[PDB]
């Protein structure tokens, strides 16, 4: 399976960048979150970013943090996570599916065992987020054994080692944190990384814009998708038509 | 890619994202030069014997051991500026944040102990200082918090999750990774991301280099064991670090039970959890078997770190140390039978390691040996604690 591939070969055909909502498994309930992803991928999502909820998420910011509460509350589990992943993959073959995990989720019955999980329920790629590239030889080489891709992050800070370590390591894509865009782009086409989908702060669909015309193949929506449910949290038919309307919205942006 | 080995055998790491490698790189490095400029080392001295209150002194135990073959000794780091072994290290960490000529400073804290610490070192070195702290633990603690205002630092309530000091470590790294041009992240145990557990055995080992000066003056010999509380680990590998290399010393650490191993209510993940990877390094942790990270539990809010220092957890593994653990009450026994046989009012902390020489003492009395207990702070903060429990029973 390479979906990242074909999805981002038939994009560039139709002069498209990509967009990817972000959305937490099992917020707010397990039968909740898979209508709402349901609803994602109709209004257009390319493809998908998906957190497992873990208990002490040092690098999310509190709208993610909260929709990590709300799936607690919920009960769910990362077992419930791997089921929801088949029921998902079963019912939308094509689109990619990455993961957002913690390292600990990813430690805790074995390294090669959470990869292979993956690789069963078909899953297209992993970021650990407390992994830096320093640290990430024992996951992306399981990853690599299980076809799953390793996504790393590629931060404001970072100098030209690290640009080579991310172009080298990553597959799938490469997860952009906002030196200049411009330059952060091209340094990463020099060095042959995978596509950069900018992932700071895309909020409209002017920024979704900017992202295609700044050289990136798009943009993941790390948070705005998260505060749409939280608003409409009493509504459920409110949220999933804001939902549609959002992403819809941002997706035509990504038609320059 | 780092000047020092970040790993004790399998153990630490710097698992943070990869926006925050930078900040522990320089970190790293301006350690590492600091270790070798005489006058780093010399203004840590001058504010650690004029401002903080070393050497502290090494008392021999008249009463507490009479009727047996032990000999205790307390190290009264309870003497130090604050109360408790905390001041060494946040002293050292504040002068190498002026080192790196940055001007802010960022601290979590759970009991209070930790905050007090970090607000009363900016308040001397004239550096800007906010603390996080976990709401449930704020209101539990407004005397320690009270004092963190007197002395000028920001104090942040921690709502998110449990709302407890792991909880606060969350926060304040957030805040790091993007202000750590001008801010530095005062960790406040011998654990989390390398350098920091190399950082706070180097500011804490003069507790450990003190005592052995001290017992050959006042014995001539080493001691058999040296015994130290487990919370984070500072305190502990303060104590252990002078020692590592006299092989014919014990090296005992002391996690607390709580309200017993077999109740699943304690704080002794070392030799009761199951390594993983959370707070920035690979160490035993109090997890669920989902490899959700559950709190610890002990009567001392000063050893709640659902964690250890990855030194620890090396030592453990290739028996240079021995880990045990000492039940609530039977560290409120040790407690009381200090203050009533010696006149000193032990931390309940440092009661667990006093209740662990206590059992050496009473299961062997005819055994010699010569014991000392590192006793990490004072227990003023804890007299109403142990008032509540004692009058609920009776
Ligand atoms: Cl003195
Ligand atoms: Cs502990």
């Amino acid at each position: 399976m390479e979906r990242y591939e074909n999805l981002f070969a038939q994009l560039n055909d139709r002069r498209e960048g990509a967009f990817v909502p972000f959305v937490t498994l099992g917020d707010p309930g397990i039968e909740q979150s898979l209508k709402i992803i349901d609803t994602l991928i109709d209004a257009g999502a390319d493809a998908l970013e998906l957190g497992v909820p873990f208990s002490d998420p040092l690098a999310d910011g509190p709208t993610i943090q909260n929709a990590n509460l709300r799936a607690f509350a919920a009960g769910v589990t990362p077992a419930q996570c791997f089921e929801m992943l088949a029921l998902i993959r079963e019912k939308h073959p094509t689109i990619p599916i990455g993961l957002l995990m913690y390292a600990n989720l990813v430690f805790n019955n074995g390294i090669d065992a959470f990869y292979a999980r993956c690789e069963q329920v078909g899953v297209d790629s992993v970021l650990v987020a407390d992994v830096p590239v320093e640290e990430s030889a024992p996951f992306r080489q399981a990853a690599l054994r299980h076809n799953i891709a390793p996504i790393f992050i590629c931060p404001p800070n970072a100098d030209d080692d690290l640009l080579r370590q991310v172009a080298s390591y990553g597959r799938g894509y490469t997860y952009l944190l906002s030196l200049p865009l411009h330059h952060l782009i091209e340094k990463l086409k020099e060095y042959h990384a995978a596509p950069a989908l900018q992932g700071f702060g895309i909020s409209s669909p002017e920024q979704v814009s900017a992202a295609v015309r700044a050289g990136a193949a798009g943009a993941i929506s790390g948070s705005a998708i998260v505060k749409i449910i939280e608003k409409n949290l009493a509504s459920p038919k409110q949220m999933l038509a804001e939902l549609r309307s959002f992403v819809s919205a941002m997706k035509a942006a990504s038609r320059a | 890619t780092t000047l020092l080995n970040p790993y004790f055998g399998e153990f630490g790491g710097m698992y943070v994202p990869q926006i925050l490698m930078p900040a522990l790189n320089q970190l790293e490095e301006a350690f590492v030069s600091a270790q070798k400029d005489p006058e780093f080392q010399a203004q840590f001295a001058d504010l650690l014997k004029n401002y903080a209150g070393r050497p502290t002194a090494l008392t021999k135990c008249q009463n507490i051991t009479a009727g047996t073959r032990t000999t205790l000794y307390l190290k009264r780091e309870d003497l130090l500026h604050g109360g408790a072994h905390k001041t060494n290290q946040v002293l050292g960490q504040a002068l190498l944040a002026k080192r790196m000529g940055k001007s802010e400073i960022i601290a979590e804290t759970g009991a209070g102990q930790h905050g007090v610490a970090s607000a009363l070192a900016s308040a001397l070195l004239g550096l800007k200082c906010r603390i996080y702290m976990g709401a449930k633990d704020v209101e539990r603690q407004s005397p320690n918090v009270f004092r963190m205002r007197l002395m000028g630092a920001e104090v942040i309530p921690v709502h998110s999750g449990s709302a407890t000091l792991k909880d606060a470590c969350n926060e304040a790294l957030r805040d790091w990774s993007g202000s750590y041009e001008t801010a530095h992240y005062m960790l406040g145990t011998a654990a989390g991301p390398h350098p920091y557990p190399t950082i706070v055995r180097e500011f804490q080992r003069m507790i450990g280099e003190e005592t052995k000066a001290q017992i050959l003056d006042k014995e001539g010999r080493l001691p058999d064991a040296v015994i130290a509380c487990v919370g984070g680990g500072s305190n502990a590998i303060g104590m252990f670090a002078d020692f590592i290399n006299d092989t014919s010393v014990g090296l005992i650490g002391v996690e607390p039970g709580g309200h017993g191993i077999e109740t699943g209510e304690h704080g002794a993940p070392l030799k009761h959890g199951r390594v993983g990877i959370y707070f920035g390094m690979k160490a035993p942790m109090m997890q669920t078997a989902d490899g959700q990270i559950e709190e610890s539990y002990s009567i001392s809010a000063g050893l709640d770190f659902p964690s250890v220092g990855p030194q620890h957890a090396y030592l453990n593994s290739i028996g240079r140390a021995d880990y045990v653990s000492i039940t609530d009450d039977e560290a409120l026994e040790a407690f009381k039978t200090l203050c009533r046989h010696e006149g000193i009012i032990p931390a309940l902390e440092s009661s667990h390691a006093l209740a662990h020489a206590l059992k050496m003492m009473r299961e062997q009395p005819e055994k010699e040996q010569l014991l000392v207990v590192n006793l990490s702070g004072r227990g003023d903060k804890d007299i109403f604690t142990v008032h509540d429990i004692l009058k609920a029973r009776g």
